[PDB]
């Protein structure tokens, strides 16, 4: 028996009007905890659950300003306690973007790989400071450590998937972040074919 | 060697997988022949529980989808966003406990088959009752059932959810004229139970525009430094809940140099 602890705290997001923002929370505990997001029901606000409902992403798309600017709350619960963490959304207009706001120079493309073959999804971005690239698959952050060793994030920013398996199939997007804000590429699907 | 997926039959326009299959992945055709596929028929797939967008997106020419007497429990949001010609959908004989009209918002459906699914009676399927009554997509012909939380099973036509109807909508102005270079403000508001979401679907507007919130959900649209290129633009507002959708519009007129 043990109460809920967040092993993923959501982080503040500064997005662009028309774009995407995501907040991730995930909680551990015994019994396994259940998490939920909070603040009306909208297609533009989507909750994607994971880890048997002990994790959840709140994904907002397309972003609207100023109406979407808010503090969003993720609450985690089990029979030994209830706990909450917060995160802030700012949304800039296209005409308000500072000079070094992350830019996607070339995004991922549609790809088909044969099962067991290696596959690399490409992403290249620029901005100031130099932007940090992370990857999302089926609206979920990709975690290399659970792949495991099988999947690497390259220095160039590509996602390298060795020994392709059926669960590697899905919709990928790369996300470029820096102190100015966050920018999503267009999505690209990776298909895994037989043999 | 064929590209055709195991235990299906393929022609240049059709894919049929009707023999009992234990697999849980949706059948993917291998090749760029995908956009010319107009008909996909799946039946007796007891382990096919979910349908993802990624499975549907290659079949851009699809017109007819049958997933029948299989294990289908749910369909991801926007699964059919890239199948705009899809006008016939059969989901009968599956394990669907609920279904959202939003899956179908971009389609013009002639036939949607929902018989022999274990629906739970809730406000999330009020729309189905409504489509039945207004004769939409041949739902009027079908005998669907749903279950109450006390386990009583009823005909859908006897379902009686209170405080659960179509959203209403209004706008502050019938038309709007503005001088080039100036601002303008207008409001759209939705009402009803449950409370609708409200959006100005106005992305193709060239002028800078901001959306601010104000038992009624109201969004103010601010136009700033308006340009002549938006003259004659129809400013559209939409009001959505789980039951359905209402639309309202304001004609924009821009004069000056
Ligand atoms: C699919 O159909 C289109 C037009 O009908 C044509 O351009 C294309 O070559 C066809 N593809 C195949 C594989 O036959
Ligand atoms: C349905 O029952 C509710 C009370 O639970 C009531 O609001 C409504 O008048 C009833 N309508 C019908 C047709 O039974
Ligand atoms: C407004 O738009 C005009 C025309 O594009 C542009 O040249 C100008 O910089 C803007 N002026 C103001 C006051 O916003």
């Amino acid at each position: 028996e043990s109460p809920p602890v967040f092993i993923k705290k959501p982080v503040d997001q500064i997005g662009v009007s028309g774009g995407v923002a995501s907040f991730v929370c995930q909680a551990t505990g015994d019994p396994k905890p259940r998490v939920t997001w909070n603040k009306v029901n909208s297609q533009r606000f989507e909750t994607i659950e994971f880890d048997e409902s002990a994790g959840a992403v709140l994904r907002i798309q397309p972003l609207r300003t100023p109406r979407d600017e808010n503090i969003y709350e993720c609450v985690a619960q089990n029979p030994h306690g209830e706990v909450t963490v917060h995160a802030k959304l700012t949304v800039l207009r296209e005409d308000q973007l500072p000079p070094g706001f992350p830019n996607i120079d070339m995004g991922p493309q549609l790809k088909v790989v044969e099962r067991t073959r290696t596959a690399t999804m490409l992403c290249a971005a620029s901005g100031n400071p130099d932007p940090e690239i992370t990857w999302f698959k089926d609206f979920l952050p990709v975690d290399p450590s659970t792949s495991n060793g099988r999947i690497k994030q390259l220095r160039s920013g590509g996602l390298q998937i060795e020994s392709s398996e059926e669960t590697d199939q899905g919709k990928y997007e790369c996300v470029a972040s820096n102190s100015a804000g966050v920018r999503y590429s267009s999505p690209a699907n990776l298909y895994v074919r037989v043999r | 060697e064929t590209g055709c997926p195991a235990n299906c039959l393929c022609s240049k326009t059709d894919i049929n997988c009707k023999k009992p299959d234990d697999g849980n992945l949706f059948p993917l055709l291998e090749g760029q022949d995908s956009r010319n596929i107009t008909s996909i028929h799946i039946e007796n797939w007891k382990n096919l529980q979910t349908l993802n967008a990624v499975d549907m997106e290659l079949y851009t020419g699809l017109q007819r989808l049958t997933i029948r007497n299989s294990g289908l429990r749910n369909i991801q949001p926007r699964a059919f966003a890239k199948n705009p010609h899809l006008r016939y959908i059969d989901l009968s004989g599956n394990r669907l406990t609920t279904l959202s009209w939003q899956l179908f918002q971009t389609l013009r459906l002639f036939d949607l088959r929902l018989e022999r699914n274990p629906f739970q009676c809730s406000c999330d399927i009020r729309w189905i009752q409504l489509w039945q009554e207004k004769g939409e997509a041949n739902l009027q012909s079908q005998q669907l059932h749903c279950m109450n939380l006390d386990t009583a099973v009823i005909l859908l036509r006897n379902m009686n959810i209170t405080q659960c109807d179509l959203p209403e909508i209004s706008v502050s102005h019938v038309n709007l004229t503005v001088r080039e270079g100036e601002n303008a403000v207008i409001t759209c508001q939705g009402s009803g139970s449950p409370l609708p979401d409200v959006d100005w679907t106005v992305a193709d507007l060239h002028s800078i525009n901001t959306h601010q919130t104000n038992n009624v959900h109201a969004i103010q649209l601010t136009l700033v430094n308006v340009t002549s290129e938006d003259n004659g633009f129809l400013l559209t507002c939409i009001a959505e809940n789980v039951v359905g959708m209402s639309q309202a519009s304001v004609l924009l007129t821009v004069y000056g140099t």
